[PDB]
DNA sequence: ATCGATCGATCGAT
DNA sequence: ATCGATCGATCGATTTTTTTTTTTTT
């Protein structure tokens, strides 16, 4: 009626902006003929759902609608405003321009396409003996269709819609609008297919049934309102048809703030936005993206008269994502300027954590847990590890905590953690209410997310009793093992192991005998093959030089010099595992003169008898992981033939893991 | 409409014609709105109105708005946005008026308020507490009927309206409008306002003896929105709204849930701040001289004797200490942070009054403390609409700020593991149940602790003297021990300033400091290098076989330090000079 | 806000 | 014409809800 919602003029009209749009659609320029056309067969084609689009290429035909007249009104003003009249208005022509058939559509291919036939040949059979209504142009569609905006050197044009924001950049007149911001994503709870319309079935009067419905819900019909059970006494039965109605896939997630953006005061903003289409799992959780979407609110349900005023409270929808920081053949090649430099167990050993100064001697160790192996099979079965258990002793700090940072960020299935930290509960798969989607939800972590990895551990002492034991077990490895609840399952912790743990306080006595200064159980120790100790004494001249080197930054950010090249990871890393597929194979010549040394460090440390210096017994796990070092260290060297060198050359690595006791 | 609003829009023509200062600054508004309108192919549209004018124009219309501003508001919303009209009408929408005062009677506090202040717009202030966040409202609703086209048009109006009672409409949601046509929803041709309310607690300083602090609640729309974070000074003025039943709504005790809104509510220091040129001059004067430093230290104990070394370090904190962020990697710590410790009735705790006044940011703490404290601990469940939402505690509310603590030592050392993600790390972590983040907290913090057993503290071993072992010690920059050592010599000092004490200047401080921070930061210079390495290494070579800890963190405070009086020269470089100061209260920090 | 039951009338049957 | 059942317009009732300060045990 007039008066009450009252009939309200606006300049803007897409009346002949629609012939406009088709004048865009199809028919188009710069990119044999038009890019819209054989790619609207090629979704015509069936190869392709998903339709992407631009505001850099409407720029352009809206000059050519331009300089290159005759003139007419901006569609891309009318589109950042509004632009969801756009997602279907301007999609609605493709109907009218889309081929017929465009090939042949055979049998799978795919169901639906061969149903959607079906529902037509139905539906078109329903009118042909008849002698009328007919499926909805949004009843079948079977393609989604995005939008990307233009930042850009459009904008510099000089030409707005994808300026970065912020959550706190949001304002309310944003509501509607199809905009870009930048944040980290958050939840991503996972997808599902929404279904538009239902498709309910009279069964006795047949035809078929397609209600709309939007949002969270809906209220399903009922009865039969085909015409034919209409007027007649007899209104037939009706229930959903799944294969029948149409389906849409819908994720959603979270995104929270930079933090560069953040007030100095205030908090994080999450921000709910809601995936679908094939646009679909194209995220993960605390991934960071420059998000371009339409941001409209969804009330109600309700409560209803609670709120109200309505304040809307709204939310986004993703139109496209652009995501920040996304053989053995030629690549061999990339590991050949190190190749044909040598030096690979040095340069290398050089190679890591070049931020930090000296202690190569440590970063050379570091090369081989970074790869380790490899392993073994039994066949009885029982595997051995296979992995390197590294501990670091010494306080304080000296910055230890800060190899743990570059060694898991190298590292694949980097992991870095701390005593607390993660607990021994972290570390396995714990029950907790998912918030949202539900209901309690087992999330596990640490070892159980560590595990084919290193990880990296701080207040190792601090961890307790609760983590002590569990990876006191994670030493047997290979193994998480929860009797807890309903669940008795033991599942595979592949992972590297490596915690820098500070002595008894306040710092190391050395008057204090080894294993009295350490904070960590025997057995607990026993089990691991290496552990630097970190004592720190004064040395003027290596403390100058240090001190140089916290001179020579912050005076510059380019540390390395005088002189050396570091290896970055990504070109490192690739002769890693390239390395790791070698497995080298022991020769029995330093097979048994790894014994024969081994008797006298099961001779030598147990002639150390009572205390002091210690620690015995040189038990056979060190010597089984000995053996296995230079397993690890012949995958540096590759070629699988364990050199004798390649064998006490851990061997030098071992009193060096102590004795330093002495300084 | 009755003239009497008509009347009362005509009543405004000659104001604010007079005054018409006003009037420009409207078009000081229309322009800079159209300045933007150039570059791109920002401004509120609200104005601030002194009220004073009325004084000399409407007396009757003066305490009127103060009376029934509901009234006289209205009209005078429209000539504003009408003359706005008139002022630019040729390139092709609240425009709310403020009034500072020009105050007032309805001048009050919250915690003295109505029934009669009630329905009037006025001044109240205070601290931001707990500040609901925000969520976006609409107002207007637009649609298109296929397939005969057109546009449908939809308006709404909730309780907290305008300003003055109108009949409620909800209407769901305009759909279907005749002809019977599909309506689909239409955006951003349709309005919007993102809706805010926070309250606010009366000040605990002009609190009554013996009674709680009541926190009272304001709404915040469009700009008024996130303006101010929570737990901020400030001064809100507008009307008292008492919209809503009193339990006669549904036939069936308490009623009448209340609060004031709009309007300025001006921000308060109790920063901001205006400079100028005569005041900043004196800082460019003072600037130049060397021997300021020291007077920079005397001004900080207007009560206290000596300890001008540890006041030294004080300021060399104001500063801020550079941040220097690696590029794509991890920024080492800029803001220093200290602890006093010392025999008991050494008035440290007393200093961090004077740490507490002219610091502005931030909270300080004392002994416990927590659950958390900076930690949002999780605000939880839901409040509201089911949306769980987490507020910060004084940790991250501090950021950017002072932290004091007193009776540190005592503190649970639970929430001392998170100290050092609160220190060394300089951020926040957070997972509860719950939102997963890490939000920074870069806070400059200091404590105070007595020292572990009796007045032993000098005889006893610093270490086990520390009472908080161990990485805690690490992470503070400078522990100064306070020796209750007694000289009759001392105490004749110790007499007469504490006689004088029952019976340069420090706010230009503030405002030295202030500028003093954001210009200019000295960066580093070498020469300061160049004494230094032979210093701190030295350092490790001595002290040593001296006392302890020792480490290169130490080291890196030099920097901090040097950092610091290179901008108490307020130099655009750093010098080698500073250092000597640097190192002496190193010195002073071993002895 | 919608769904639910009461209850009112009316048009057919006997 | 008495009686009924039948449909509809009448009437009115039902729509959120668990975390941070604790405390007896060695
Ligand atoms: N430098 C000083 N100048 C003036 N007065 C001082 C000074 N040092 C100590 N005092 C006196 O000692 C008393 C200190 O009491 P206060 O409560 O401030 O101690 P505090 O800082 O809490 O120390 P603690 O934490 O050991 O109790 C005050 O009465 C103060 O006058």
């Amino acid at each position: 009626m007039s008066a009450a919602l009252p009939s309200i003029q606006l300049p803007v009209d897409y009346n002949n902006l629609f012939n406009e749009i088709t004048d865009f659609l199809v028919t188009f320029k710069q990119d044999k003929g038009p890019k819209y056309m054989a790619m609207l067969q090629k979704v015509a084609n069936r190869e392709l759902n998903s339709v992407i689009i631009d505001l850099d290429d409407i720029l352009q035909y809206q000059n050519e609608k331009f300089l290159q007249g005759t003139q007419a009104d901006d569609l891309v003003s009318a589109i950042q405003q509004n632009a969801n009249h756009f997602t279907e208005l301007f999609c609605r022509a493709i109907d009218n321009n889309m081929p017929l058939p465009t090939k042949e559509i055979d049998y799978k291919d795919d169901v639906l396409d061969v149903i959607l036939n079906q529902r037509r040949l139905r539906n078109e059979r329903m009118l042909s003996d008849r002698t009328t209504e007919l499926f909805p142009p949004n009843l079948t569609r079977r393609y989604f269709l995005y939008f990307k905006p233009l930042s850009q050197n459009c904008a510099r044009r000089y030409r707005i819609s994808s300026k970065p924001l912020s959550v706190r950049q949001i304002k309310g007149d944003f509501l509607g609008q199809l905009i870009t911001v930048r944040g980290i994503i958050t939840r991503v709870s996972d997808v599902k297919p929404a279904v538009e319309v239902i498709a309910y079935t009279c069964d006795q009067c047949g035809y078929e049934v397609f209600q709309e419905v939007n949002s969270r819900t809906f209220t399903p019909l009922s009865e039969c309102t085909s015409e034919e059970c209409s007027q007649n006494q007899t209104k037939g039965q009706l229930f959903m048809s799944t294969r029948a109605s149409k389906f849409s896939a819908f994720q959603e997630c979270k995104i929270q703030e930079l933090s560069q953006q953040v007030p100095v005061g205030h908090i994080p903003r999450s921000l709910n936005i809601h995936v679908n289409g094939t646009l679909v799992r194209s995220l993960s959780p605390g991934d960071i993206v420059d998000v371009t979407g339409i941001f409209l609110p969804a009330p109600y349900t309700g409560f209803k008269a609670l709120k109200a005023g309505l304040l809307t409270e709204t939310y986004l929808e993703a139109q496209f994502v652009r995501q920040h920081k996304k053989l053995t053949s030629d690549v061999e090649e990339r590991v050949m300027e190190l190749i044909t430099s040598g030096d690979v167990y040095n340069r290398l050993a050089k190679s890591i954590a070049p931020e930090i100064y000296g202690n190569l001697d440590v970063k050379k160790a570091l090369l081989l847990l970074l790869v380790g192996g490899v392993d073994k099979r039994v066949g009885d079965g029982m595997k051995i590890r296979g992995d390197i258990n590294v501990c670091l002793m010494g306080d304080p700090g000296v910055a230890k905590s800060q190899l743990l940072k570059a060694i898991c960020k190298i590292s694949p299935r980097g992991v870095y953690t701390t005593g607390k930290g993660s607990s021994g509960v972290g570390l396995t798969a714990a029950v907790m209410k998912d918030p949202v989607t539900d209901e309690m939800i087992l999330e596990g972590g640490a070892l159980v997310l560590a595990d084919n990895g290193i990880c990296c551990i701080d207040e190792f002492d601090k961890m307790d009793e609760s983590d002590r034991t569990a990876i006191h077990e994670v030493m047997e490895q290979q193994t998480i093992s929860i009797s807890k609840a309903g669940i008795n399952t033991t599942l595979n912790a592949r992972t590297s192991i490596l915690a820098a743990a500070n002595p008894l306080y306040g710092r190391y006595n050395p008057r204090l005998s080894p294993l009295d200064n350490i904070n960590l159980p025997a057995a607990l120790l026993s089990r691991f093959d290496i552990l630097f100790l970190m004592l720190d004494i004064p040395s003027r001249d290596d403390d100058e030089k240090l001190a140089e080197h916290v001179t020579y930054v912050h005076m510059h950010n380019k540390q390395p010099d005088l002189d050396f090249t570091p290896v970055e990871p990504s070109k490192m890393r690739e002769y890693i595992a390239y390395a790791k597929t070698k497995r080298p194979v022991m020769s029995e010549a330093v097979n048994d003169y790894v014994v024969q040394a081994y008797i006298r460090l099961r001779q030598d440390s147990k002639r150390e008898m009572d205390s002091k210096f210690s620690f015995g017994q040189a038990t056979p796990r060190t010597l089984l992981g000995i053996i296995r070092l230079s397993q690890a260290l012949a995958k540096l060297r590759l070629a699988d033939m364990v050199d004798i060198d390649d064998v006490e050359e851990a061997l030098r690595l071992v009193r060096v893991s102590k004795e330093s006791l002495y300084q | 409409p009755d003239a009497v609003f008509g009347d009362r829009v005509r009543r405004f023509q000659e104001f604010l014609d007079t005054f018409t200062s006003y009037r420009d600054s409207v078009r000081s508004i229309q322009v800079y709105n159209s300045n933007n309108a150039a570059n791109y192919n920002i401004l509120p549209h609200r104005i601030i109105i002194s009220l004073d004018d009325l004084r000399e124009f409407d007396r009757s219309f003066w305490s009127g708005i103060l009376v029934e501003p509901a009234y006289f508001i209205p009209p005078a919303e429209k000539a504003l946005t009408d003359l706005a009209d008139s002022m630019d009408d040729v390139p092709h929408h609240p425009w709310k008026l403020s009034f500072k005062g020009s105050f007032g009677a309805h001048a009050l506090s919250p915690r003295t308020l109505t029934a009669q202040h009630l329905n009037k717009l006025v001044s109240v202030e205070g601290i931001v507490t707990k500040t609901s966040l925000v969520r976006p409202k609409l107002i207007r609703s637009v649609h298109y009927a296929a397939k005969t086209g057109r546009f449908h048009y939809r308006d709404y109006t909730d309780a907290t309206t305008t300003l003055t009672t109108r009949i409620p409409t909800p209407a769901i949601y305009p759909t279907e409008d005749t002809e019977g046509n599909k309506l689909t929803t239409e955006y951003g041709y349709s309005t919007f306002i993102d809706h805010q309310r926070i309250t606010v607690q009366e000040m605990p300083e002009m609190a009554p003896a013996g009674q709680l602090p009541r926190s009272i609640d304001v709404i915040l729309d469009d700009d008024l929105v996130d303006k101010t974070k929570p737990g901020d000074r400030v001064n809100v003025v507008g009307v008292f709204k008492s919209l809503g039943a009193g339990g006669m709504n549904q036939s069936n005790l308490i009623g009448f849930k209340t609060l004031i809104l709009g309007n300025t509510v001006y921000p308060l220091h109790a920063a901001r701040q205006m400079l100028t040129d005569f005041d900043i001059r004196n800082i460019n004067k003072l600037s130049k001289k060397k021997d300021i430093f020291d007077i920079l230290s005397q001004s900080l104990a207007p009560s206290i004797y000596g300890h001008d070394h540890i006041k030294k370090a004080i300021l060399l904190m104001l500063m801020g200490g550079v941040e220097k962020n690696l590029e794509n990697g991890s920024h080492l710590r800029g803001d220093i942070n200290i602890l006093m410790v010392g025999d008991p009735s050494t008035a440290k705790s007393q200093l961090l009054r004077f740490v507490l006044n002219t610091a502005s940011l931030a909270i300080a703490t004392t002994g416990r403390g927590s659950s958390g404290v900076g930690l949002t601990a999780a605000v939880t469940t839901d409040r509201e609409t089911g949306e769980r939402r987490l507020e910060a505690g004084a940790m991250v509310l501090a950021d950017r700020g002072v932290v004091c603590i007193d009776e540190f030592d005592k503190m649970t050392d639970v929430d001392r593991v998170a100290i050092h993600e609160v220190m060394e790390q300089q951020t926040v972590t957070i997972a509860k149940a719950g939102i997963h983040t890490t939000l920074n907290a870069r806070c400059s913090v200091i404590a105070a602790a007595n020292p572990v057993f009796g007045q032993y503290d000098v005889n006893r071993d610093p270490h086990q003297n520390i009472a908080l072992p161990d990485s805690l010690l690490s992470r503070f920059d400078l522990l100064f021990v306070v020796t209750d050592d007694i000289n009759e010599i001392r105490d004749r000092s110790i007499s007469e300033h504490v006689l004088r004490t029952h019976r340069v200047t420090i706010p230009f401080l503030r405002k030295y400091v202030q500028y003093a921070k954001e210009r200019v930061i000295p960066q580093l210079t070498q020469e300061a290098i160049n004494v230094i390495v032979k210093n701190y290494t030295d350092l490790r070579n001595d002290d040593n076989t001296k006392k302890s800890p020792i480490t290169a963190r130490t080291l890196e405070t030099l920097i901090r330090l040097a950092t610091a009086h290179a901008k108490v020269r307020l130099s655009k470089t750093v010098n080698k000079v500073d250092a000597k100061v640097a190192a002496n209260l190193l010195r002073f920090a071993l002895l």
